[PDB]
């Protein structure tokens, strides 16, 4: 078998809609384990800057407390069958996920029709996660990724709520009730923003009849007629820079607004993504890496590492590239990364191109090998993209991806186009704004 | 279309094995039982160096082309260091799995190791050690395999402080001209079917037949190594010595590993019905993080209890824990909890099973430690055949042993053997 | 008897440190520290194109 | 036959001098960036006599006098040294230079 | 003793001696072995046996008055240079508080005979023990193997 047979012989998704507007999505496969998920299309784009945290204060509260089994009985119930529960929220998906045995399914999915719509918020518990919101996001500080990451979302985007991050203000966690969250829940937990998701050792009948038994009957209604509407989010290029010189590693990352989600733009720029590359220094590599940033970058040592990133929400995307550096060569990274971008839109060759294809494609076959992401791209490509687009017709728009397309895109996306520049370290040897937009169009074409 | 895993023996001495999934990523895995516990003090953290070499020059096939040939193809080298054994893993495209298999096939049977290469990595295994150190539990468990063992399991995963710019070459060469031999590796494979399988182990790894030092069976020592390092946190691990893989205990030994509990279920949450969760926090109010700790091997395994705390009040959690222990060791315990111990094990090893990295480390380590295949549901019924008072004997094992115990952090209220 | 020179002869200077002056993440959550302890023992991973794993 | 071409060998090696200042054949080549990466890869013996016999031939040219007829360096006594680390080096970067054509 | 009970049994070079440090309210006595990284398990054991013959009481009696004699010439080592001296009655004023001649010393130390050192010798070969090793530790022994 070869990949075009390997990938018609991937088993299909099977996607139903149920009587209240709910997605329920399945991956048979031949796995012995299952994991059930349920992703709501509620993040921090669809909250106004009155209940910044509130997603994140519903995924920490969602666990600990049920209206059908309170306190510790979910505890019970779940370690009584070995079911992992992981709960990751991003700025406009939220999950709660789930991770057990095929046989264990009918208790798996009314469980997780008590975590979503019958989560009972006791008071106490609101002030002891208040506390606990507090300590996680002085914790969080040390961990330089996520808050370089939170500084480019606020500087990207000005006055339109990706500025928001998923951690929220201690000022709008700390003035969060009861009522707010219930509100939050009553108005964005609905069952038309919901797929539910299974991975392996499952029948879509029933996943369908199990959903219809308990995790039917889900509002469907608003309330008010108050329905909230999605608008796309003003992208502002700006920098921020917080110089904090103490701390021996600095944190710089660049990005630009690219495609969004519905785009086949994005095939393009994860492509171009793969030629850009990856690096950490635990990267055994060396000076022979093929990405030739990454190869001038380990031969003058300059940076430590360097991820290069598309976050694409809906209707927009960051598109760059956060590199932990020493302080001196900050200038040079810029240069280098800007010369591999600026190479990339203006003389790409055909041997790139089909290294960055071949890495893309093994990259999203290797995320798409575990049961947990064929369930996180199911339910996010359920919610995105309209259905689970199969791996065959990725694998075809990749495909199609060349040179000239490449570079076209390349140059309607990177070249000449505003940044957005973020950075938490040593910042002295950043360039100033008007030299990395000097340096974000070539004197060379 | 995943018809069978075929698993057969080479007559020299070698497991080879394959699974057709119809997979569009291949994943051929090399396991050498060749880790780094069967160095002695002479060649010490030699093992590190070998897992940094996946991209020095081989012989036919250099550096330059093995690094552009891999990520050219398109997918991965990497390698996998326990202990007892380690792994050479490749993850690539179904096209051209032939590439890959014999470029780890030339990382594996014929290196090179060229002098100034080893020189340049010298620095690189120190920017590994000082990343990968970053993590505060890998020192407890470095020190933890450093006291628990008097020699042959006593040498650190990891390179020592002192080593890096003294492993040499011949040293390099010494400890894979007598540890990488055929007739002690296995290699096996995901995606990829039988017959390429067997004509690349009849063309480029038939070649070795002296299987070299053996080992010196890891006698037990135990005692303390308690450095200080200036985080609010201490991190104290409590080890007594457990059976090994193949034993009728180890699995009731993973039974009550599972039953104290080790798995964070609910993420942000209590971690409420296993045993050391629930006795830390009948006592104490501190933030804690305690649970049970099993590092089993092939000589002798390693039952221990893991707290992480605050160092005002590490006798609290160190001594309740304990306590706990010492209570489940008379047998107070729940035969609903210990079928939620079986269910939460049988969670785990299916949780190792279900991805295809995780398939082929399964596969690797069962072709190593057994030399035939055991299938996972005669595994779920080896950890259902476990009985409630064999845990019961194993906590009285692990109280009755000898303790070992590696600490560190703020170290003024951390209690002893003699403590406990 | 009573000194430290008179206790062991040639062990006075490494037991007793002469100075001539002049010249002659933090986890601090219960919650999130959850993961943080050793449940499997120590394995490895350096690659080639891939960061460094440890599975615990 | 050969031996003419040996005694034409020979003559050069007397007729370019490099035998009269200590070196051997692989001390006066031009150290360019393939050169200087072939001469890093030395063991720390040979590197250290390459640059003694170096700087004996900068200080005995510096002082404009010759070795003596036995403390030249014969043809027979000649080694190439660098050889079979310049031949490494020359076939990298022609395989590095491969693969920029690819 | 213990150098010769060592280099009766070992011949590379080595360096085997005897360490006491007492302090305030408790003291450590010990063996200090520097040795090769080979012969160095038979070194540590062949003290240690030297010392268990010690212990069992095989001594003579003009060789515990050799070490009378030696600990005197030390102590008067000890006393004879004067920030030697002056370290001595500080440490005697810090601690003690009083001011003992050094005749006074010479006499306790005469005063001390054979039975005291058999006693503290099974004393020290009976107590819990502690061992500090540093090098190359193939053939270093532990101390359960002791």
């Amino acid at each position: 078998a070869t990949f075009a047979q390997a990938l018609q012989s991937v088993p299909e998704t099977q996607v139903s809609i149920l009587d209240n507007g709910l997605r329920v999505a399945s991956e048979q496969s031949s796995h012995a384990t299952c994991t059930v998920g349920v992703w709501i299309d509620a993040g921090s784009r669809y909250e106004t800057e009155k209940n910044n945290g509130a997603g994140y204060f519903l995924e920490h509260l969602a666990f600990k407390g049920t209206k059908n089994r309170p306190g510790n009985a979910l505890e019970k119930e779940v370690e009584s069958i070995g079911a992992h529960l992981n709960a990751y929220s991003t700025r406009e998906h939220t999950a709660y996920l789930i991770k057990a045995l095929s046989k264990d399914l009918p208790k798996v999915v009314e469980l997780l029709a008590d975590i979503v719509q019958n989560s009972s918020l006791e008071d106490s518990q609101i002030e002891k996660e208040r506390d606990v919101i507090l300590r996680e996001m002085q914790e969080n500080d040390a961990s330089m990724q996520n808050v370089v990451f939170d500084y480019l979302h606020a500087t990207a985007f000005q006055g339109t709520p990706l500025a928001q991050a998923v951690e929220g203000p201690s000022e709008n966690v700390r003035r969060l009730s009861r009522t707010d969250l219930t509100d939050y829940l009553n108005r964005h937990y609905k069952a038309p923003r919901m797929v539910l998701a299974a991975a392996g050792g499952v029948e879509h009948q029933q996943l369908l009849d199990l959903a219809q038994k308990h995790l039917s009957s889900v509002s469907r209604v608003y309330e008010e007629d108050a329905v909230p509407g999605l608008t796309p989010c003003r992208f502002t290029g700006s920098e921020i820079r917080h110089r904090d010189d103490a701390l021996p590693l600095a944190h710089v990352a660049i990005a630009v607004e690219g495609p969004g989600w519905a785009n086949p733009d994005n095939v393009t720029l994860q492509v171009a993504n793969a030629i850009i590359g990856h690096y950490d220094c635990t990267y055994g590599g060396g000076v022979h890496l093929s990405s030739p940033l990454a190869s001038v970058a380990v031969a003058n040592k300059l940076c430590q590492s360097f991820q290069t990133f598309n976050i694409s929400y809906s209707d927009t995307g960051l598109l760059g590239a956060h590199f932990v550096c020493d302080a001196m060569s900050i200038d040079d990274m810029v240069f280098f990364l800007q010369g591999q971008w600026m190479r990339l839109c203006t003389s790409a060759t055909e041997s790139e191109v089909t290294r960055g294809k071949n890495i893309l494609r093994n990259a999203l076959v290797s995320h798409l090998d575990g049961t947990t992401p064929v369930c996180e791209d199911i339910g996010r490509s359920l919610l995105t993209y309209g259905r689970r687009i199969p791996l065959a017709e990725w694998e075809s728009r990749i495909q199609e991806v060349d040179a000239q397309m490449l570079r076209d895109i390349c140059s309607k996306y990177f070249y000449d186009q505003c940044p957005a520049v973020a950075g938490y370290g040593p910042i002295e040897q950043l360039p100033d704004y008007n030299r990395i937009r000097s340096g974000m169009f070539w004197l060379r074409f | 279309q995943p018809q069978d895993l075929e698993f057969t023996k080479l007559p020299n001495g070698l497991v080879i094995a394959s699974l057709e999934n119809y997979a569009p990523l291949s994943r051929i895995g090399l396991f050498v039982k060749a880790g780094s516990r069967y160095e002695d003090s002479n060649n010490l953290g030699t093992s590190h160096l070998l897992r940094l070499a996946s991209s020095l020059t081989t012989k036919g096939a250099s550096s330059f082309k093995i690094t552009r040939g891999i990520e050219a193809v398109g997918g991965k080298l990497s390698v996998t260091a326990t202990r007892e054994n380690m792994a050479y893993t490749v993850e690539g495209i179904r096209s051209d799995i032939e590439i890959l298999m014999e470029f780890l096939l030339n990382v594996t049977t014929a290196p090179e190791f060229r002098r100034w290469e080893v020189a340049a990595l010298r620095s690189q295994l120190k920017i590994d050690k000082a990343v990968a150190f970053q993590n505060s539990q890998t020192r407890i468990i470095e020190n933890l395999h450093d006291v628990a063992y008097k020699n042959a399991l006593a040498n650190p995963l990891y390179c020592p402080d002192y080593r890096m710019g003294k492993i040499t070459s011949e040293e390099l060469h010494y400890f894979v001209q007598n540890h990488f031999t055929s007739a002690r590796m296995a290699l096996v494979g995901l995606g990829v079917s039988h017959s390429v399988l067997k004509q690349v182990a009849e063309q480029f790894l038939n070649m070795r037949g002296g299987l070299g030092l053996a080992g010196a069976k890891a006698k037990y020592r135990g005692g303390e190594i308690r450095e200080q390092n200036g985080d609010n946190l201490v991190h104290a691990a409590i080890v007594a010595e457990s059976a090994a893989i193949g034993n009728a205990e180890a699995n009731a030994f993973s039974v009550l590993q599972h039953l104290l509990g080790a798995g964070p279920h609910i993420k942000r949450g209590n971690n409420t019905t296993s045993l050391l969760s629930q006795s830390v926090a009948k006592g104490s109010h501190q933030p804690f993080d305690v649970s049970a700790f099993n590092a089993s091997y092939s000589d002798s395994g390693l039952f221990g209890i893991y707290t992480i705390s605050q160092a005002a009040a590490a006798g609290e959690v160190i001594n309740a824990a304990y306590n706990q222990v010492k209570a489940v060791a008379q047998g107070n315990l729940s035969s609903a909890d210990v079928q939620a111990a079986k269910n939460k094990l049988k969670a785990g090893y299916l949780m190792s099973v279900e991805t295809s990295e995780g398939f082929l480390s399964e596969i690797g380590s069962q072709a190593l430690a057994a030399g035939s295949y055991m299938p996972p549901s005669t595994v779920l019924q080896q950890i259902d055949s476990v009985a409630d008072a064999d845990v019961v004997k194993a906590a009285k094992k692990f109280v009755s042993g000898k303790k070992s115990m590696a600490a560190s952090g703020n170290l003024g209220h951390t209690p002893f053997l003699d403590e406990l | 008897m009573l000194s430290v020179a008179a206790r062991s002869g040639p062990f006075a200077p490494v037991l007793s440190a002469t100075s001539r002056g002049v010249a002659g993440r933090p986890f601090l959550c219960r919650e999130s520290l959850s993961g943080q302890a050793a449940a499997r023992p120590l394995v490895a991973t350096v690659g080639l194109n891939v960061p460094a794993s440890v599975r615990f | 036959s050969s031996k003419w071409l040996d005694g034409f060998r020979k003559w050069y090696y007397n007729a370019a001098g490099f035998n009269k200042l200590g070196l051997m054949r692989d001390d006066t080549l031009h150290e360019t960036e393939d050169v200087k990466e072939a001469i890093r890869r030395l063991p720390e013996d040979l590197y250290n006599d390459r640059m003694f016999r170096i700087k004996r031939a900068l200080d005995l040219t510096m002082r404009h006098q010759i070795l003596p007829k036995d403390q030249w360096t014969k043809y027979e006594e000649d080694k190439f040294y660098l050889e079979p680390y310049l031949k490494e080096v020359i076939r990298e970067r022609k395989e590095r230079e491969e693969w920029a054509k690819k």
